[PDB]
RNA sequence: UACGGUGCUGAAGCAACAAAUGCCCUGCUUCCAGGAAAAGCCUCUAAGCAUCAGGUAACAUCAAAUCGUACCCCAAACCG
RNA sequence: CGAAGGUGUGCUGUGAGGCAUGCUGGAGGUAUCAGAAGUGCGAAUGCUGACAUAAGUAACGAUAAAGCGGGUGAAAAGCCCGCUCGCCGGAAGACCAAGGGUUCCUGUCCAACGUUAAUCGGGGCAGGGUGAGUCGACCCCUAAGGCGAGGCCGAAAGGCGUAGUCGAUGGGAAACAGGUUAAUAUUCCUGUACUUGGUGUUACUGCGAAGGGGGGACGGAGAAGGCUAUGUUGGCCGGGCG
RNA sequence: AGGACCGAACCGACUAAUGUUGAAAAAUUAGCGGAUGACUUGUGGCUGGGGGUGAAAGGCCAAUCAAACCGGGAGAUAGCU
RNA sequence: UAAGGUGAUAUGAACCGUUAUAACCGGCGAUUUCCGAAUGGGGAAACCCAGUGUGUUUCGACACACUAUCAUUAACUGAAUCCAUAGGUUAAUGAGGCGAACCGGGGGAACUGAAACAUCUAAGUACCCCGAGGAAAAGAAAUCAACCGAGAUUCCCCCAGUAGCGGCGAGCGAACGGGGAGCAGCCCAGAGCCUGAAUCAGUGUGUGUGUUAGUGGAAGCGUCUGGAAAGGCGCGCGAUACAGGGUGACAGCCCCGUACACAAAAAUGCACAUGCUGUGAGCUCGAUGAGUAGGGCGGGACACGUGGUAUCCUGUCUGAAUAUGGGGGGACCAUCCUCCAAGGCUAAAUACUCCUGACUGACCGAUAGUGAACCAGUACCGUGAGGGAAAGGCGAAAAGAAC
C-alpha cells in the first residue's frame, strides 16, 4: 500500500497538458487568460 | 540398450492420489513420479527391469511448480514429471 | 581446547545458584552449559495433540554461561581454574593451585 | 482505449532480450552496467 | 581505411581556421592512390594503396625492399 | 569404509557400485516415499558411500 | 438408492420440402491495377556403381522422440 | 541507596539559561579549565514521518430487477437448494490465438483483500489436477527482413554485403465416433482407422545429384448451377387426455 | 461496371446532453460520416533525435514533441524570487 | 585440532562420534549439469538440431571423444595458364571474454567565464574508442648552460603568479637555476681474434624467511546493597600480559584473549647458493641510422593566440651534407661554446585500490552512516536504457504466558 501510494502520488509530476490545471484538474483558465489579453 | 546406472536414477516415487488409484484399479496404469529429464523409453525400460513387469505404453506429463509463500517470502516449488505407465494384462505392481 | 566439558562436576560462581555444585549435563556451542539441578526454570507448555501430552508446569534446567561455572576441585573443596599441560603427548587439563592433573 | 503496452513475448525478446543485448557493443555495455549495479534480472527473458 | 600501406599515413585532424579565427574541426587526408607495382623478382603486379609519397619511397628504396617491410610488419599485400 | 574400497579391483568396485545404486539407493527412495522407512539416515549414508566408490573408481582408473 | 444419483434395460430411428455467407471452386466469366518464394512431390540424367550398391512391389517387424495441453480469453484472470 | 532521557514543582540570574527535587525510566553521565564544530529553525508553494480539517459529509462504479420458502451458521437481502420474476441470445452463449500464469477442482479459515455483511470468493492454507505417431510447437522450406566466412569500405568503434545461415504471419505425412473425471481429453477407455521412416525376407529390376524440366504456384469483381450443414412439415415410436 | 447508391459488422468522429475531486488522464447516451476501396484488420519486419515519418497539423515518434526518453558534463548559469 | 556433531530461519525426526576414518580448520587432489567469449550448426540465454570416429558378449539402441573463427608455422593438394601464385584440406601453437581505479595512444564537446559575444575561456576536461602492465610512460643529450660549468628519465619543495602569452580583456603562465627522493647503464646497424669469460632468462635441488591450519599462555577471596555483581567496603596476588571483547550492573586475577615463547605432512611467494640448457664476455680494426634534416603551403603542440617567433609534430609538394660534416644556443648573420638526429632496450624514486589482513579515528549512530545495519540494487515503477524504497533494539535467560 505504501509503495502504491508513493508511485500514485508520483503520477502527474512530469505532465504536459495545458488546458488542465496540474495535468488533470479541469477549469476555464483558457477563457480567463484569453479574455484578459 | 540403456545402461543400468541411468536406469536406476529415473524412477523417483510412486504417485499416490485418487486419479492414480482409479488408474490402477480400473485401467492397469501405475502412476509414478520420474526424473525430470527421463524419456518414455527410459521409464518403460526402468519399469521393465526394476519392477520386473511388462509395460504396454508410457504417457508422460510435466507438472509445474506452485508459487507458495512463507510469511512474506514467496517461492516457486519445482517442476516434476509424472508418468502414466500402462501395464499389460499380467501384472501386480 | 575447552576447560569445562561434558561429564564434569562444577560449582556455580554467579547468580541464583552461587555456590551450588552439580554435574554438567551438556555443553552448548553458544558457550553455555546445562548443569543438573541448577538453573531451574518453570516452563509451562501446551499439550500438543500429537504424541504424548504432558501439559502443566514442567521445571527444566536452563543453560548458564561457561564463565559462570568453574570445576570443583574436591581435594581442596573449592572452585579452581584449569590449565592445559602435555603429558606423554596427551594434552591434559590440570587444576591450578596444587597443579594436579584431573 | 488502446494503451501503449500491447504485449508480445516474441517482440519483448527479439527487442530487449539477452541474445539481442549480446549482439552488439552497446548492449554488452548495458549488461555490464546491469551486472555491475548488481541486478537480479539482467535482461527481460522470462 | 585510408592508410597508406607503405608509409602508414592515417588521416589526421585539425582546424579550419578562418579570417576571424573561428576554429572548426577538419581532417587532413593522405593522397591515397591505388597503384599496381611491377615486381621483377616475382614477375608479377602487386597492387597497393600507396600515398603519393609512398611512390617516392618505392622509387628510391625499390619495390622489393618495401614489400620486405610490409611482409615484415604483417601488412598483407 | 575407505581403505576397504581402496583395496579391490575395478571390476569389484563396479559390482559394489551397482549394488549401492541397485539394492540400497533405489529401494530406499521407493521405500522412503511410500510412507515406510523410519530410518532416514540410510539415504544419506548410501549416497555418500556411492560418492566414495566413484571417487576411488576415478582414482584407480588411470590418473 | 451414503437421495447426490448409481447400475440394468431401452421403442422408432424415415420421407418430402426449404436452404447457406460453407463445399464443388486454387473452378467459370470478365476486368485491368496484371496478381509471393522455396522445399516436400513427380520426373530426366552427369560424375560414379554396374552379376554389388540402390530402385519398385508384397509381407512381417520395430519406431514415431521432446516440449505445450489446467483455467480466463470482448474479460473480475490480457492492456487500462 | 539509581545515570541519560521523559514529565511536574520550587528557587535563581539582565538574558540565552542555571540549580535542587517528586514521579516514570532503567545504565550510563561528567565538574573545572582548555580545544574543535554537521553548534541553536516558525517561515524557504522546504524534505520525511505522524496526525487533524472539511466529516461520519460526497460516494459505494451502468435505471438487466427482484420476491418467497427451506438449509448451513454465532449471525443470512447477498452463500447453497427450490419455485416464481426480469435481462442477453451475430451475445451478456460456446471454442481458441495473443497475453496471463495455477486464477482450475476439492477440503478447510474469515484477520486483511471484496467500495456493505459474508457462512461466500479469482482472498488465506493444504491437497489434487494438465496423459498425443495423427492437435499445436519443435522439424523440412521459404517472404519481408536480420546476421554474415571471405570481401569491399571506414580515425577506432564500425558500415555494407557474396557464399551461406536464420526468419512465419505462408508452403509440407497422418484420427474419427462414442464413453468417462470434482478437475484432462481428437491425448484416457471402447470400436474402427490412417501416415511416415528403419530393419528383414521374397519377386522383378538400371540406380545415382548443393544439376535440368514439371508441379507446388497462388489477383479483383461477378454470375449461376450442383450440393451439404442446418431447419420446417408429414410419417413412425413413446407418453398425455388434462 | 463503379475511389457507384441505401444500410449492419468494421473503420471513423459531425452535433447535443451528461461527465468534468469522471465509471473513463478523452468516455457514455441519442442522433452522425464511410462502408469493394486512395478501405479495414492480424502477425512479423524496416526507418531514430536536428534525425525519422508526415494526403502538411509543427502532426506523430510509448498518456512526453518549435526538437523524445535515460544517464552523464552538472552543484550549468540565475545582476532574479 | 577434537568431545561433541549432522550450515541458518528452525524446532523436530533419524542418526554419527567420545582417544580417534564424528564434526570443525588448512594444503593438494577428484567430481564440477545447463547458459554465458560459448567455440559443432542454430536460437527468443539457460533451448532446438547434428556430423565424424571409437566402443558397447539383448551392439533393433546406448556411451565417450572430436568438429567455431582468426593469426602464425608446417605438410599434402591446387585454377584461369605451361612453370607458378591465388585457393582448398589437415595438423601444431597462440588469441578471443570479464574486471574498480591508475597508464599510454586515437578522437573530442558544450553549458560556463569574458558581467552581451564571435578570437579567448571552460579544456585537450566530460565522454567515446584502442592497447598494456603491476605499475605504465619517459629515459642515457643532435640536452642545458655560458666562456665557468653541469651530465639519462621520473617525482616533491622553491624559482614564481615571476619572465612572458593575452579582443595585452577575461584569463593562461614558464624555464634557467637551487634544494631533496632515487640513482644504472647498455645493445644492433660487423668482420677478425676468441668461445662458452661476466650477463640475464628458463628450469631442478639445497638453505633461510614469509603466507595458507595451529599450541602453551600469569594471577582473588570475604562481606553489604541488589533479581543478578565485575559495584561499595576489607585484605591478597600477576604483569615483557591493565590492547580488546564477553560474562545477569563498572572484572588485570571468571571466560576468550593480550605480552611472550613455540609449530607444518603439503602447496607456495621472496632472497641467497648451486646443476643443466639458451645467451653472449673481452681485444684490434671498421662502420656509425635519406626521402631524412631543412624548405614552401595548411594545421597542431610548446606558458608563447603568427607576432619580430626560436623549437617540436606532420596532411600536401619538394629536398641536402653525410666528422676536412651536421643540430642547437628564442627572428637573423658572424665568432665562440656544446652536442651527434633520422635504430632500439633499460630497475628505483611515481600513480591507483575491484580484493585480503591487522590497526586507528575531537567520523556517523538508524530522517545519520553506504541507496542498502533487516534475505537491498530487493519490493515497486518503466517497453527499454534506467529509476529505486521503507523497514534495527522483549528479556540477563524464552522462563515467550500450563490452567
Amino acid at each position: 500500500m505504501d509503495i502504491n501510494w508513493r508511485h500514485n502520488q508520483s503520477t502527474f509530476y512530469h505532465f504536459t497538458s495545458d488546458h488542465r490545471i496540474s495535468g488533470w484538474k479541469e477549469t476555464n483558465a483558457m477563457y480567463v487568460a484569453l479574455n484578459s489579453q | 540398450m540403456i545402461r543400468e546406472e541411468r536406469l536406476l536414477k529415473v524412477l523417483r516415487a510412486p504417485h499416490v492420489s485418487e486419479k492414480a488409484s482409479t488408474a490402477m484399479e480400473k485401467s492397469n496404469t501405475i502412476v509414478l513420479k520420474v526424473a525430470k529429464d527421463a524419456t518414455k523409453a527410459e521409464i518403460k525400460a526402468a519399469v521393465q527391469k526394476l519392477f520386473e513387469v511388462e509395460v504396454e505404453v508410457v504417457n508422460t506429463l510435466v507438472v509445474k511448480g506452485k508459487v507458495k509463500r512463507h510469511g512474506q517470502r514467496i517461492g516457486r516449488r519445482s517442476d516434476w514429471k509424472k508418468a502414466y505407465v500402462t501395464l499389460k494384462e499380467g501384472q501386480n505392481l | 581446547a575447552a576447560k569445562i566439558r561434558r561429564d564434569d562436576e562444577v560449582i556455580v560462581l554467579t547468580g541464583k545458584d552461587k555456590g551450588k555444585r552439580g554435574k554438567v549435563k551438556n555443553v552448548l556451542s553458544s558457550g553455555k552449559v546445562i548443569v543438573e539441578g541448577i538453573n531451574l526454570v518453570k516452563k509451562h507448555q501446551k499439550p500438543v495433540p500429537a504424541l504424548n501430552q504432558p501439559g502443566g508446569i514442567v521445571e527444566k534446567e536452563a543453560a548458564i554461561q561457561v564463565s559462570n561455572v568453574a570445576i570443583f576441585n574436591a581435594a581442596t573443596g573449592k572452585a579452581d581454574r584449569v590449565g592445559f599441560r602435555f603429558e606423554d603427548g596427551k594434552k591434559v587439563r590440570f587444576f591450578k593451585s596444587n597443579s594436579e592433573t584431573i | 482505449m488502446k494503451r501503449t503496452f500491447q504485449p508480445s513475448v516474441l517482440k519483448r525478446n527479439r527487442s530487449h532480450g539477452f541474445r539481442a543485448r549480446m549482439a552488439t557493443k552497446n548492449g554488452r555495455q548495458v549488461l555490464a552496467r546491469r551486472r555491475a549495479k548488481g541486478r537480479a534480472r539482467l535482461t527481460v527473458s522470462k | 581505411s585510408r592508410v597508406c600501406q607503405v608509409t602508414g599515413k592515417r588521416p589526421v585532424t585539425g582546424n579550419n581556421r578562418s579570417h576571424a579565427l573561428n576554429a572548426t574541426k577538419r581532417r587532413f587526408l593522405p593522397n591515397l592512390h591505388s597503384h599496381r607495382f611491377w615486381v621483377e623478382s616475382e614477375k608479377r603486379f602487386v597492387t597497393l594503396r600507396v600515398s603519393a609519397k609512398g611512390m617516392r619511397v618505392i622509387d628510391k628504396k625499390g619495390i622489393d625492399t618495401v614489400l620486405a617491410e610490409l611482409r615484415a610488419r604483417g601488412e598483407k599485400y | 569404509m575407505k581403505a576397504k574400497e581402496l583395496r579391490e579391483k575395478s571390476v569389484e568396485e563396479l559390482n559394489t557400485e551397482l549394488l549401492n545404486l541397485l539394492r540400497e539407493q533405489f529401494n530406499l527412495r521407493m521405500q522412503a516415499a511410500s510412507g515406510q522407512l523410519q530410518q532416514s539416515h540410510l539415504l544419506k549414508q548410501v549416497r555418500r558411500d556411492v560418492a566414495r566408490v566413484k571417487t576411488l573408481l576415478n582414482e584407480k582408473a588411470g590418473a
